[PDB]
């Protein structure tokens, strides 16, 4: 449920699970790519 | 082990869940179990079909709503599951015991 949570998260054992109706990757990449984020970084303090 | 640990997520499923009812569809997706996902267990473990083990179920959760002396019965087979009242009236086929005398009881 937080962006820390879905950024740091492999895509290898994310897009397997068969109930996702889609992933929206286009979000996705709007929300990393554009903000700087790559294929798993490791933030500061994500967490609230 | 059978089909990646779904037993372990079916009764917490059932346990976390609303008055939803569950259905192929309604199961099927989020469970990580798809229809044979769930056929193997229904015939290994419990050998029963659905509808009559989540009419039972129900039945067990409203046997203490029903002692809770609660004046709104017809909202009693609604807050656990069953859309209609004259469905759950699945008690007379189960227990041939009346709705009012138990709740009584």
């Amino acid at each position: 449920h937080y962006i820390g949570d879905l950024v740091q998260r492999t895509e290898v054992e994310l897009l397997k699970t068969p109930n996702l109706g889609k992933k929206s990757l286009t979000e996705i990449k709007d929300v990393l790519a554009s903000r700087g984020l790559s294929l798993g970084m490791r933030l500061e303090n994500w967490p609230p | 082990t059978i089909s990646a640990q779904v037993i372990d997520t079916i009764v917490e499923w059932i346990d976390d869940n609303l008055h939803q009812p569950l259905r192929i569809d309604d199961i099927a997706r989020h469970a990580g179990y798809s229809k044979w996902h769930l056929q193997r267990l229904f015939l290994q473990y419990k050998g029963e079909s659905l509808g009559r083990y989540i009419r039972e179920r129900k039945l067990l959760l409203a046997a203490r709503d029903l002692r809770d002396t609660d004046q709104r019965v017809y909202d009693i087979c609604l807050k656990y599951g069953f859309d209609s009242q004259q469905t759950f009236t699945v008690f007379t086929r189960t227990f041939n015991q009346p709705p009012g005398a138990y709740r009584k009881e």
